[PDB]
Formats: structure tokens, sequence, C-alpha cells
């Protein structure tokens, strides 16, 4: 931090790179350790009214797979509708 | 309806000895099924529904040390399930096993008339609701 | 959808499933015997045991299905159905990003020719399926008992193995070598019984059989 | 047509100095191929439209950069493969003969989920 | 009439109706439904603006919390609820979304009940939420504001 100055240019140069603006050691950056009372927030549906289960039962929502063709003009149709090509990344283009 | 060479097996599947399970284990292990009672504590039915494979009971020998129940029965843990009893004496079978039999428990008609509970003949009475 | 509990359903894409279901049925209705979606935009149809080679021959060739990335060979015991063992496929189209399911069913002798041909990476699951569940396949290139121990016996995912096997291991001194005496559990597994008496969904619900 | 380029972006798949006219072959084969499957089948009926169809385009404009989005196939040399594959089933169920019933309804409830 | 605030032409089981609406109404079992109140066996009480009607429902819903017998649950701890929800109502310990919880409530104690007791435990204190939710809400918002 730490080093001296002289050392500094030495791996500056050997790296080609200012290590110095950025290192791989926290030294006071970190936030402090403790830290105040987290007051956290309630749940979306936290209400006294119009908030029955009956309204969001996700579980009892689902509905057995639905059946079309059981053993006991037309039109060609795909699974999806093909993909499409993705262009180059306008940031990078070429690396 | 399947026709490839197929073969008119006319005797019982035993699939025992592809399973390779201990001799001592096919054998000595008498298999039994029933449909579970409802846990009477509990008004609810929806468990008396299935039949299982359940095994008998070996010995249990306190652990010399804290005290665990050690056991050496492996096929103790081996609850299964079955839906009719005709499936669950099938896989019963098809791995020739020592095996018995039981009925399902099925419900009486409760003849139930609230207007039964207050009479003036009949002795069905209610002193307290 | 206001509410965040639930997750929202997707019908633009439920309806296309249903649509390529029927598409594939009509082609090949000698082997199709019924398909069907879920609530979760998964769509699968279901072959017939002999049916590994075609099927599989269409999804990974078709112009308009051309699934070809196979995802799991997965086997799902059921002791009450007479076929108790079910080989699972799953394929996923690169073009049209969708996944395909394809199921049969199978018994403990009943052979399925290897499906190596449609795809390669069937090969190594195959070898995994006569080691975990114990079906046997057909003129499979080397189906090996690969995952589990050298010279296991039985086959540990038929629910009739017990979890903690039938043979245990341990070093000893008199042969100076590991030596596979009958399991003897310091503790025994605690099985718990959990099933709420009570109708969980009447949505799923099995009527009278 | 254009410059004909060096990588398709796929190893293994090579830039086809002929693009259209392999394509228009190859399809003439999938056209003859697909001759010897009863009108009712429906592999036919599918594949005839899908077919008869795809032959169009192509001749529509021989350039290979517009006739990538003509039929959402990507670059065409792997169309060529994709129609190669489509041909390959042709030749598959010639011999499959998928059209009869199905085979034998299942066993019981087979399926049955949940038990 | 002016210095009324609301009398109850149907008695204890009846919704209470303020003073500008009891000004224009027919008294007969069908007008007096119409304005959603009933009639019951016509007992007029009146009450007038001095006093509060918070207070008038707190006696009111502890008649009916010292006459509920207990058989059927929805009257037995609901009547018990709409007590202690309407004892912070009177001081104003409330807020007024409380003020649809109880309302919600009295929705829960109505028609499930065994006999028309929580039923008739509904009718006066649903009343007073479609009609007097003004005087419920400086009820329980003036707690607040000069607590503080
Ligand atoms: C070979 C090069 C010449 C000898 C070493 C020179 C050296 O260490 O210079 C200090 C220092 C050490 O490297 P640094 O990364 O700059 O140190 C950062 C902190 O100051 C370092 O912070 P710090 O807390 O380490 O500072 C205190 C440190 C300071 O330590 C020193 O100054 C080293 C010399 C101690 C005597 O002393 C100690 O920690 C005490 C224990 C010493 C351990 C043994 C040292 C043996 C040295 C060689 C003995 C003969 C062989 O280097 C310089 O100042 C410039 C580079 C060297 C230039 C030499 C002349 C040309
Ligand atoms: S509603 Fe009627 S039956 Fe139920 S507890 Fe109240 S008085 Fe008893």
């Amino acid at each position: 931090a730490s080093a001296t100055r002289v050392i500094q240019l030495l791996r500056n140069w050997a790296s080609g790179r200012d290590l110095q603006a950025k290192l791989q050691l926290r030294y006071q950056e970190i936030s402090k350790r403790t830290q105040p009372p987290p007051k956290l927030p309630v749940g979306p549906s936290h209400k006294l009214s119009n908030n029955y289960y009956c309204t969001r039962d996700g579980r009892r929502e689902a509905m057995p797979p639905s059946i079309v063709m059981s053993s006991q003009e037309k039109k060609a149709v795909t699974p999806a509708p093909p993909i499409k090509r993705w262009e180059l990344s306008k940031d990078q283009p070429y690396l | 309806t399947q026709d490839t060479q197929l073969i008119a097996v006319d005797e019982k599947l035993d699939i025992t000895t592809l399973t390779g399970v201990p001799e001592e284990h096919i054998k000595t292990r008498k298999v039994r099924i029933f449909v579970p009672a409802r846990n009477n504590m509990q008004s609810g039915v929806n468990n008396t529904k299935k039949w299982k494979m359940e095994f008998d009971t070996r010995e249990r020998w306190e652990n010399p040390l804290m005290g665990w129940s050690s056991t050496a029965d492996p096929l103790s843990n081996l609850v299964l399930t079955f839906s009719t009893k005709e499936d669950a004496v099938a896989f019963a079978e098809k791995n020739g096993w020592s095996f018995d039999v039981e009925e399902r428990k099925v419900p009486k008609p409760k003849s139930k008339s609230y207007g039964a509970n207050f009479s003036w003949n009949k002795r069905t009475r209610v002193s307290t609701k | 959808d206001t509410r965040p509990t639930i997750r929202p359903r997707n019908d633009v894409v439920h309806k296309q499933l249903s649509a390529f279901g029927q598409y594939v049925a009509e082609i090949l209705p000698k082997y199709v015997q019924q398909v069907q979606v879920s609530c979760f935009n998964e769509l699968e149809i279901f072959i017939h045991p002999d049916g590994v080679i075609p099927v599989l021959t269409f999804l990974r060739d078709h112009t308009n299905a051309q699934f070809k990335s196979l995802a799991d060979l997965t086997a799902v015991d059921v002791p009450t159905r007479q076929n108790r063992f079910e080989i699972v496929y799953n394929l996923l189209s690169l073009r049209f990003n969708s996944q395909i399911r394809v199921k049969t069913y199978t018994d403990e002798l009943t052979p399925i020719e290897s499906s190596v041909t449609v795809y390669k990476a069937a090969n190594w699951y195959e070898r995994e399926i006569w080691d975990m569940f114990g079906v046997f396949f057909a003129n499979h290139p080397d189906l090996r008992r690969i995952l589990t121990g050298y010279g296991f016996e039985g086959h540990p995912f038929r629910k009739d193995f017990p979890l903690s096997g039938y043979v245990e291991l341990r070093y000893d001194d008199e042969v100076k070598r590991v030596v596979a005496e009958p399991v003897e559990l310091a503790q025994e597994f605690r099985k718990f019984d959990l099933n709420s008496p009570w109708e969980a969904f009447p949505a799923y619900r099995q009527p009278p059989e | 047509a254009g410059l004909l380029k060096k990588t398709t972006g796929l190893v293994g798949l090579a830039v086809c100095e002929t693009p259209h006219e392999r394509l228009k072959i190859l399809y003439t084969k999938i056209l003859d191929v697909l001759g010897q499957i009863p009108k009712n089948a429906a592999y036919r009926k599918y594949t005839e439209q899908i077919t008869n169809e795809k032959l169009g385009m192509v001749k529509a404009e021989p350039d290979v950069k517009k006739l990538e989005e003509q039929l959402q196939g990507g670059q065409i040399e792997e169309v060529i493969l994709q129609a190669e594959n489509e041909l390959s089933l042709a030749r598959k169920m010639l011999r499959w003969k998928p059209w009869e019933p199905l085979v034998e309804e299942p066993p019981a409830n087979q399926w049955k989920w949940p038990i | 009439w002016d210095n009324l605030l609301a009398v109850i032409p149907g008695g204890s089981s009846t919704p209470l109706i303020p003073k500008s609406v009891c000004e224009t109404v027919l008294m007969d079992f069908d007008a007096l439904v119409q304005a959603q109140t009933g009639l019951g066996t016509a007992a007029v009480i009146v009450m007038d603006r001095s006093t509060d009607i918070v207070k008038a429902i707190a006696r009111l819903i502890e008649f009916y919390k010292h006459e509920s017998c207990g058989q059927c649950t929805p009257c037995r701890e609901g009547v018990d609820w709409m007590n202690k929800v309407m004892a912070r109502f009177v001081k104003g310990d409330a807020r007024p979304a409380e003020i649809d919880s109880l309302w919600e409530i009295s929705k829960q104690i109505e028609g499930h009940t065994i006999c028309a007791l929580g039923d008739g435990a509904a009718w006066p204190v649903q009343g007073l939420i479609r009609h007097f939710r003004p005087e419920l809400e400086e009820r329980m918002q003036q707690f607040a504001l000069q607590h503080q």
C-alpha cells in the first residue's frame, strides 16, 4: 500500500499495468463488519384483507396433463418458430 | 399383435435369480401386504388407498455405544407401494417370495339422521350436543 | 397474473406443442399411444418399446422437428404396473428450442435395441441403465457395469433393493485385504411416515379405480 | 453468390462451392424417394407440402444471401445437411412402414400417473 | 332529526342507518332491506350526535358476546373477535385497513353459523362499515394523531 514507491514502479513496469490503482488485497474499502439492524421488508401479499388462499394457491391451480390424442386443409407446424441469428456484440466485435 | 418370434411362456415369471438377493433373504423372509389402517387419532382418510410390500421385523440390539438400534436386516426398510392387491401379488410372485394375503378394510354404511338425535318415543335422543 | 405468487402460464407456445404433438401423432400413428402436455409447457409423446429406432430417427432427422440434443436416458420403476421399468428419453431441438420427451414401458427381461445409432450419447447412458436399473438392451456395442462397483449383485434402483445395500466392506488383517461382509449397520435408517391422510390436491386426484 | 465464405461458423461443415443446384438436385431426390409412399399416409402429405415449397424459393433467387432468410434454416450449408437428413428418413420408413394403426394398446393402466 | 345521528328501526340484529338515509325510507320489511337495513321486530332505537357510534356498537357487540352459546365455532370465537378489534376501534388503536379486516371478518361470520345470531351479529356492525366509515376513520386516526 504497504510497499514503497521504487518497488511500485518496478512491478508497474514488469507488469505493464498500474497495480496501485486497484490491488487484490482489501485494506480500507471493506464494509464495516458490524452493521446496523437490517429492517427487512414484508411479503407482497402481507395484508389483513382480500388475501384468501382461495386466490393464490398455485399448488391447486395445476391441472393434470391435458390429453389431446389417446390410443383408447391441414398444414405443417413447428414446435417453435425458428431461432434467429445473433449479431456481433457492438461493444467488442473482434477480439 | 406383437409378432416377432414370440415364445409362449406358460410358466410363471421368476426373476428372483437376476436380482441376486441373498438366499437366506428370499426364503427366510415372510413378505406380507395390507392397506394401512387409518391413524385413529387422525380422521383423515387419504392414506388407506394403497397396498404395500412390508416384511417381518428382525432383532434390534442396542449399540454398545450411546445406544442406537443397530440392525442387520437390510430388507426391513423396504415399504413398497401398490395400487391394487392383484398388482401387489404380481410383484410377489414375479420374484417368488413366501407371501400371505389380506382383505381391503371396507367401510360399512353409517345410517346417519340428525333428526333422530331428537325424538319422542325413540331412545336415540342425545342429552348434550 | 397480477398476483406474484404463482408462476404465469404461457398459452401461445402451450398450443404450439399440442399442435406439434398432433403433427407427430398423425405421421406415425403405429407407435404413438397417447400424447399430452402439462401446465408447465412440457409436451410428452409416448412410444411403444420396439419404437426406439424410428421415433428418434424421426426427431433426429425431420426438417420441421430436428430434435438432436439427447438430454437424458432415465428409468422410473413403478411396482404396480406390470412393465415396472419405464425407460425415458429426452431430446432437445437446437433450431426450435424445444424439449421433446418419449418414454416406453419394459419388463425386467424384455430388451430394447440400442439407440446408440440415433444418438451415440445414449451409448454411455445405456451402460448406466443396466447398472442402475438393470434393464438389458439388445445389440448394444458394449453394455457394461460402469458406475456401480465391480462384481455388484442386483440393481440398486429397483425399489426392492435396500438403501443400505447387501454387503459392507472392511479391511481385515488376517487376510490383509478388503473383505465384503454382509451389512450390519451401527444405526438403522429411521424411516419417517410422511403422508398427510387428507387430500393434497383435488386436481390430480385418482378417481375410484 | 458473392465472395465464397471461408468458414461456415461450424467446424467440420465447409462452405459448398455449389450451393443451390446441389441443394436442388438432392431436393429432386427427396421428391422421388417420397414417391413410393402411399398418398393417404400422413408423412407424404406433410412432406410434399414442405418439399414442394422450399424447392420454390431456392429457384426463386439463386443468390446465397437472400436464401438464408427465405427458409430460416440459417446458412445454406447446413440446409444441405438437414435436407439430406430428410432424405435419410424417406429411405428409413421405406422399410419401417409406419402407417398401419397402433400396434397394441398399452398393458392395462401402463401410464397411470399418479399410481 | 338534525341533532340525531342514527335511528335503528329494526333493533340489535339490524344495520344502523345514518340520519340522512333515515329521512328517506319506508319501514316495511321490503323497503328497509332495500336500504340494506333490517326491520325485525320494529325495535325503533334512537341515538343522536352526542353519543359516538363506535361506543354504540361497543355495547351492542358486548351484548352479543355475553349471549352466544359457543355451539357453532364462527359465532363463538367470532363474536369474541368483533368485540376485541372493536374495543381497539373505540379507543382508536387501529388503522383504516383494520376497518376492512373487520368487514372481511364480518363476512366470514355471515351465514356460516348454525343459527342467525352470527348473521344477526353481522347486520349492525356491517351496516356501520358501509355507512359510518368516515366516523370510524376519524375515530382511530385521532388516537394516533394526538398520541404523538
Ligand atoms: S351462532 Fe348460534 S349456534 Fe353458533 S355459537 Fe352462536 S348462538 Fe350458538
